[PDB]
RNA sequence: GUAGAGAUUCUGACGUGCAAAUCGAUCUUCAAAUUUGGGUAUAGGGGCGAAAGACUAAUCGAACCAUCUAGUAGCUGGUUCC
RNA sequence: CAGAUCUUGGUGGAAGUAGCAAAUAUUCAAAUGAGAACUUUGAAGACUGAAGUGGGGAAAGGUUCCAUGUGAACAGCAGUU
């Protein structure tokens, strides 16, 4: 299956970057079906979809 | 469609074509000249080993630059290749008449290639660009191959 | 004008590869009927280089009666094995050889030479010959008598014990050795009481004698004029290179001359290296091997940790001064000297003072195991 | 008999004492698989993507000199007379160990 | 000395190229006689020119387009069966 | 018509040859599919490093934007994109 389209609708829904959505492998046929963003709210409220944290950079090393 | 020649009994043969193959027609010539006159299951054994790089085609004709190695010992010859895209073609049409000999109910422990041909086909144009702004043909070599598969 | 000699010799042309590995003997020394029957060729080992400390015994030297230090080659010989005999007639087209007359038994190395997949093949090399040689014994006394009552020139056919030799390859090296002596007789009898005998190197060559040295040497593969000629390299503004010659031709004649140097093969090549002189014939059955009158230390000829990529010499081997053609363990051949030696460097006695076993795998400094036990103490995983 | 798992130690830097550094890992991973193939027989080899972490932990340049590797031969969910190799990571205190049978 | 604007050398790469002028290193200038967008004016024996006969749509010691024009050529090539 | 560096068109040897090498770099598993090195997902390793390979505009382009399908031609390799 094809989540281009998933994806972009994702990173719009979470006001994140596409670099941080992640979707679970395991529920790619449920996920191929949202089409929609009121879907892809639905998807990230079931927990399929969610944003990924920050990359760590910390700050400790500077402030020794 | 007329075949270029009828060297075995029409009521003991199978036949098989393709036209505007976009496969390479020196490399197809090759193939079959190698392949011609053999068995229909050595024939099936020969491609698949050289699809695996165990057995190699000899380059005769269209040798001009071709590298050199130890798999055409085998036909007294020392410039052979390996063209998958020309066996995957010859292998389809082998199957094809093998089903046509199927089909005809022809019994199939004696079949032998008997006639193998490949022309070449009207040539595709696309466009290279060169240098001070110089526009040069970029043709392709389609080839027509046909196969007759008798009984000995 | 400015004047200069050739790069490179036009003798040793063309510069391409060996026909052969093993090395072959192109002119056997000239015979002699007054001294005994001996050989005149052995083959061995190449099983790496050392150095060696003696006095240098030349009158009128700078370095007259003092220590000198010298690099040497060891090559491991050991004892050859004589399976057959050929004779050669002297015909007005040069030598042509009658018959072959082989043993009754022949040994597994020798009988792998004839084939390429030994394992793979029936083992029918010389299964009729032996029972022709057993039915009734007067075919090979009749070839024997043959080549007996013609023929000019008597050569053995004889075999390394490749086995005993800590190289992979289980093929034995066959050769055909010059039996030099009085009378054709005397040669064929003396091939034939040798059937299925070992003869050992100090048989053959003893100490202090100048033998020449023939082997294929090093490959180098293709290479440029600069490397494969000594030519000059062209200046760094050169276009399109500088490891070439500017000019290879002139016009009329609008050819290339072969005296022009030219990129290509620059090794893996027969070659003869002239008086080798034999420094030390050591036994493999004695634990004094590199040991001399002035270092009484009981240690054999091996470095530390053993030859490089060739391991440890069990057998017999050679001392030979100076370099050798060829890599480590590859087949060299050893023949009489053609020529007659009496200068004072050919002519000196050569008594060694110290050899060294040294690791050749590194900077060592160590010449056996003792003398590192010895310095290093007890270590962590010495003690436990 | 067929399906057997045993404990392995790749010595990965003889196999890369050569190799550019862009290729390293990438080599690593091929040597692995055909080091599968030898042992096992079998054309299929699957790696885990745990290895291909730990092959990849310290960059495409730096692989680790040996590797503890568990190849376990098993049957594919085709027609049962094809093999497989599917290779994993073991995780040991010191790699130089010899090869081990696991039950 | 960065951005920007240029192009000294390697007479480097390339030189049927990525490119009918580019790429790399190096180099010049970098707060003014600076660089530049858009609008507008100057048109071919004319314009414009811190001046090289330079630029004026890859065309410049007189641009491009069509016509006179199938211009003329003591010059070159060709000029068809027995 | 055998020529005119003739005109138009077609087709050769060179030749399966030169070549498809700037811009650090990809790997594992799964899904789809007849077919996966190029599609999608997850994981890992990296790069642009805010005068960016980020987010927008002016000129210019004109539907290239989006969804759903196709893989005949193009994407100088491939193609499910």
């Amino acid at each position: 299956a094809n989540l281009r389209t998933q994806k972009r609708l994702a990173a719009s829904v979470l006001k994140c970057g596409k670099r941080k959505v992640w979707m679970d492998p395991n529920e790619i046929s449920e996920i191929s079906n949202a089409n929609s963003r009121q879907n892809i709210r639905k998807l990230v409220k079931d927990g399929l979809v969610i944003r990924k944290p920050n990359l760590m950079h910390s700050r400790f090393r500077i402030r020794k | 469609v007329r075949y270029s020649a009828s060297p075995a009994l029409e009521t003991k043969c199978a036949k098989a074509r393709g036209a505007y193959l976009r496969t390479h027609f020196k490399n197809s010539r090759e193939v079959a000249f190698t392949i011609n006159g053999m068995s229909l299951k050595k024939a099936f054994i020969f491609l698949d080993n050289v699809k695996e790089h165990k057995q190699a085609v000899p380059f005769r004709r269209f040798n001009g630059g071709v590298g050199r190695t130890a798999q055409g010992k085998e036909f007294g010859v020392t410039q052979a290749r390996w063209p998958v895209k020309s066996v995957k073609f010859f292998y389809d049409l082998l199957k094809n008449a093998e089903a046509n000999a199927e089909a005809k109910g022809l019994d199939m422990d004696k079949l032998i290639i008997k006639h193998v041909q490949v022309n070449a086909a009207p040539k595709q144009r696309r466009r290279t660009y060169r240098a001070h702004g110089r526009v040069t043909a970029y043709l392709s070599s389609p080839s027509h191959i046909e196969i007759i598969v008798a009984e000995e | 004008k400015f004047e200069q000699p050739r790069h490179g010799s036009l003798g040793f042309l063309p510069r391409k590869r060996a026909s052969r590995q093993r090395g072959k003997v192109k002119a056997f020394p000239k015979d002699d009927a007054s001294k005994p029957v001996h050989l005149t060729a052995f083959l061995g080992y190449k099983a790496g280089m050392t150095h060696i400390v003696r006095d240098l015994d030349r009158p009128g030297s700078k370095m007259h009666k003092r220590e000198i230090l010298e690099a040497v080659t060891v090559i491991e010989t050991p004892p050859m094995v004589v399976v057959g005999v050929v004779g050669y007639v002297e015909t007005p087209r040069g030598l042509r050889s009658l018959t072959t007359v082989w043993a009754e038994h022949l040994s597994e190395e020798v009988k792998r030479r004839f084939y390429k997949n030994w394992f793979k093949s029936k083992k029918k090399a010389f299964t009729k010959y032996a029972k022709k040689y057993a039915e009734s014994t007067q075919s090979i006394n009749r070839e024997l008598e043959r080549i007996k009552k013609y023929c000019s020139v008597v050569r053995v056919l004889a075999h390394t014990q490749i086995r005993k030799t800590p190289l992979a390859q289980k093929k034995a090296h066959l050769m055909e050795i010059q039996v030099n002596g009085g009378s054709v007789a005397d040669k064929v009898e003396w091939a034939r009481e040798h059937f299925e005998k070992t003869v050992d190197i100090k048989s053959t060559f003893e100490q202090n004698e100048m033998i020449d040295v023939i082997g294929v040497t090093r490959g180098k593969g293709n290479e440029g004029t600069t490397a494969r000629w000594g030519t000059k390299r062209l200046p760094r503004k050169t276009h399109r290179g500088l490891r070439k010659v500017a000019c290879i031709g002139a016009w009329h004649p609008a050819n290339v001359q072969w005296t022009v140097a030219r990129a290509g093969n620059a090794g893996y090549m027969h070659r003869t290296q002239l008086n080798s002189k034999i420094y030390r014939i050591g036994a493999g059955d004695d634990a004094k091997n590199a040991s001399t009158d002035f270092d009484a230390t009981e240690k054999r000829i091996t470095p530390m940790g053993g030859f490089v990529r060739y391991g440890v010499v069990e057998n017999d081997f050679v001392m030979l001064n100076g370099a050798t053609p060829g890599p480590v363990k590859r087949v060299l051949t050893l023949r009489k000297s053609l020529l007659t030696h009496t200068s004072r460097k050919a002519l000196e006695p050569v008594s060694l003072k110290w050899i060294d076993t040294a690791s050749k795998f590194g900077h060592g400094r160590f010449q056996t195991p003792a003398e590192a036990k010895q310095f290093l103490g007890t270590l962590k995983k010495d003690v436990a | 008999n067929q399906v057997v798992t045993r404990d392995y130690t790749i010595h990965m830097h003889k196999r890369l004492y050569g190799v550019s550094f862009k290729k390293r890992a990438p080599r690593a991973i091929k040597e692995i698989v055909a080091f599968a193939q030898k042992h096992m027989q079998t054309k299929e080899v699957r790696v885990d993507p745990s290895l291909n972490k730990e092959v990849w932990k310290r960059g495409i340049r730096n692989v680790p000199h040996r590797l503890r590797l568990r190849l376990s031969r098993k049957r594919s969910d085709e027609d049962d007379k094809a093999l497989y190799t599917y290779v994993q990571a073991v995780d040991v205190a010191n790699p130089k160990m010899e090869t081990t049978v696991v039950e």
